[PDB]
């Protein structure tokens, strides 16, 4: 999934979804 | 076609506590020297010395009445050290008129100048003027009952001023 | 009380002067080293001012 | 295997006044012979706190679900260590992260997982027939744990776990707070000798442990230890007794306190600046004598 | 004229800089993930959570036991003192010719159908030869990857 930028500052928006 | 054992490392910040961190370095302890200390959460300058305080086990910092850091616990040792500010003060030049002589005496105010003839007084210490046991009227005020004058083939003397 | 009040007034003035050093005055932080290290000089100049 | 507990008589909770209680160290800074004004979440002086009781005599076994506005001051006037741990979270349906603290018969367990908590979680202590002693025999706290973010287990230890028939002789105090994802716990133990009512005096709660968790702490729930034996036959829903136990719950509010530090750096007294005008004078003058 | 005048402000300068940090004892379990006897397949790559510990990337960079050490979004010598909330370590076996495809913006069979990195992926990648451990006489068939 893709997360909003307001929640993650350094890392990428994409997170584990498997 | 050789198999390669690969590892993928991913890092991210989630406006959350920094659970993972890296160390910078560590140095040996230095006492009775004006140094720039670095600790768990404070940086600055001062003179560290062995103390006799009673920090609580959960406490690590010290503060005086004016909310200035006083003592800091050692991160690697259960030892607590006072912080004394590095010595400072004004430099006052004690001279007669330039038409009289070019010899000057220097007063390093409010410093124990074993750290900087030499005469130690309550207003600092007077360098360049000799101390005498005689008493005269105050010519050049210095403080704490000490005055200086250009007398005796001539020099600057430091005496205890006579009231009358 | 006259002499004690003179001493107390001078002590209070000095203590307030010292405590005024812990105020942000609209800056990010009161500690000068903190603002120096956290941000680059060309932007931290306004906070230092 | 989650189970429900029946045969419980519901009654309005009692109330008790906090006589200068709930004061803790706001920071790790040492101060000696000074008076400090701190703006922190404190328990207001002389405030009514909900009293929960547990006794058989009536089948009194109190463990409701309570809100978590900004903090909780927890006390426990116990003689046999019946109250064990607390469970936190927002929904407790495995959809949101939940925090669990349990001091079982072996170790204290602190973990954060998306638990599926039971409707009436508890701990089961059974008086077995093989040996004449009391020990834990049931674990009916949660149901499932899909994933865990933090889990800590301390070193093994033992406790009496015996249901003394005397009066309360130990007092345990706890303060729970959470700001910017930091879960903070303060505690202190004070010897007491009383039957009921909160004892007087002053006690400053030293910090114990700080937990970086970062959840939504919407509410919480407490736990106890249940006594089950062949002397009280029954199923898992009614064949149980609570024993002589009691605890109090107090909520923290944003207040300003004037803390007093002695020569050795221990908080000895405090003043609630919003209690009465005399305390306002004491706080304004930054002194205890006016 | 004759008298006493204040001219300067004497102060003792600091002799040197001293740094003290807490004892290093909560080291991250990087020695286990990097030295595990067996690893998961490409299509079923395992994810390891690393948190609440101190990490040392300087020793890994200077270990010289890794054939490839590429960092994206951060300098390899800059994250030593930097802090992260969570650390994810994905480890699996990749063919020698396929090691170049483990990067953001890459296209391939494994990249598109087995493991896809984000276009804005950040972190570092680790790679070293494993022919002496992951290969055996007669052929090793314990590794599966989707096609
Ligand atoms: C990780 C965590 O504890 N998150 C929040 C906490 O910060 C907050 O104070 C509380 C209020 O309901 O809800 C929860
Ligand atoms: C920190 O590590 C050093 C390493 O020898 C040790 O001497 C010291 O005792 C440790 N600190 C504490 C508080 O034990
Ligand atoms: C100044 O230093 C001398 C050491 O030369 C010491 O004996 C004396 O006590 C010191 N005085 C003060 C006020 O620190
Ligand atoms: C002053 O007198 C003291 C003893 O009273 C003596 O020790 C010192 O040397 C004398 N100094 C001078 C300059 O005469
Ligand atoms: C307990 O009773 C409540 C009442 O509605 C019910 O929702 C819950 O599922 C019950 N749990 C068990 C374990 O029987
Ligand atoms: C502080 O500690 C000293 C050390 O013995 C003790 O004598 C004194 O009574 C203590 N102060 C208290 C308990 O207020």
């Amino acid at each position: 999934y893709r997360r909003p930028r307001e929640q993650i500052i350094i890392g990428s928006l994409w997170v584990f979804c498997g | 076609y050789q198999p390669y054992r690969v590892v993928v490392l991913s890092f991210e910040l989630l406006h959350a506590p920094a659970t993972v961190c890296g160390p910078k370095k560590s140095t040996n302890l230095v006492k009775n020297k004006c140094v720039n200390f670095n600790f768990n959460g404070l940086t600055g300058t001062g003179v560290l010395t062995e103390s006799n305080k009673k920090f609580l086990p959960f406490q690590q910092f010290g503060r005086d009445i004016a909310d200035t850091t006083d003592a800091v616990r050692d991160p690697q040792t259960l030892e607590i050290l006072d912080i004394t500010p590095c010595s400072f003060g004004g430099v006052s030049v004690i001279t007669p008129g330039t038409n009289t002589s070019n010899q000057v005496a220097v007063l390093y105010q409010d410093v124990n100048c074993t750290e900087v003839n030499v005469f130690q007084t309550r207003a600092g210490c007077l360098i360049g003027a000799e101390h005498v046991n005689n008493s005269y009227e105050c010519d050049i005020p210095i403080g704490a009952g000490i005055c200086a004058s250009y007398q005796t083939s001539q020099s600057i003397i430091a005496y205890t001023m006579s009231l009358g | 009380g006259k002499l004690q009040d003179v001493v107390n007034q001078n002590a209070q003035a000095l203590n307030t002067l010292v405590k005024q050093l812990s105020s942000n005055f609209g800056a990010i932080s009161s500690v000068l080293n903190d603002i120096l290290s956290r941000l680059d000089p060309p932007e931290a100049e306004v906070q230092i001012d | 295997q989650c189970v429900n507990l029946t045969t419980r008589t519901q009654l309005p909770p009692a109330y008790t006044n906090s006589f200068t209680r709930g004061v803790y160290y706001p920071d790790k800074v040492f101060r000696s012979s000074v008076l400090h004004s701190t703006q922190d979440l404190f328990l207001p002086f002389f405030s009514n706190v909900t009293w929960f009781h547990a006794i058989h005599v009536t089948k009194r076994f109190d463990n409701p679900v309570l809100p978590f506005n900004d903090g909780v001051y927890f006390a426990s006037t116990e003689k046999s260590n019946i109250i064990r741990g607390w469970i936190f979270g927002t929904t407790l349906d495995s959809k949101t992260q939940s925090l669990l603290i349990v001091n079982n018969a072996t170790n204290v367990v602190i973990k954060v997982c998306e638990f599926q908590f039971c409707n009436d979680p508890f701990l089961g202590v059974y008086y077995h027939k093989n040996n004449k002693s009391w020990m834990e025999s049931e674990f009916r706290v949660y149901s499932s744990a899909n994933n865990c973010t933090f889990e800590y287990v301390s070193q093994p230890f033992l406790m009496d776990l015996e249901g003394k028939q005397g009066n309360f002789k130990n007092l345990r105090e706890f303060v729970f707070k959470n700001i910017d994802g930091y879960f903070k716990i303060y505690s202190k133990h004070t010897p007491i000798n009383l039957v009921r009512d909160l004892p007087q005096g002053f006690s400053a709660l030293e910090p114990l442990v700080d937990l970086p968790i970062g959840i939504n702490i919407t509410r919480f729930q407490t736990l106890l230890a249940l006594h089950r034996s062949y002397l009280t036959p029954g199923d898992s829903s009614s064949g149980w007794t609570a024993g002589a136990a009691a605890y109090y719950v107090g909520y923290l509010q944003p207040r300003t306190f004037l803390l007093k530090y002695n020569e050795n750096g221990t908080i000895t007294d405090a003043v609630d600046c919003a209690l009465d005008p005399l305390s306002e004078t004491k706080c304004t003058l930054k002194s205890f004598t006016v | 004229e004759k008298g006493i005048y204040q001219t300067s402000n004497f102060r003792v300068q600091p002799t040197e800089s001293i740094v003290r940090f807490p004892n290093i004892t909560n080291l991250c379990p990087f020695g286990e993930v990097f030295n595990a006897t067996r690893f998961a397949s490409v299509y079923a790559w395992n994810r390891k959570r690393i948190s609440n510990c101190v990490a040392d990337y300087s020793v890994l960079y200077n270990s010289a036991s890794f054939s490839t050490f590429k960092c994206y979004g951060v300098s390899p010598t800059k994250l030593n003192d930097l802090c992260f909330t969570n650390v994810y370590a994905d480890s699996f076996v990749i063919r020698g010719d396929e090691v170049r495809q483990i990067a953001p913006g890459q296209t391939g069979k494994i990249a598109d159908y087995n493991y896809k990195l984000p276009d804005d992926f950040t972190g570092c990648v680790i790679a070293w030869n494993s022919n002496n451990l992951d290969s055996k006489v007669g052929g090793n068939y314990n590794y599966l990857y989707r096609l």
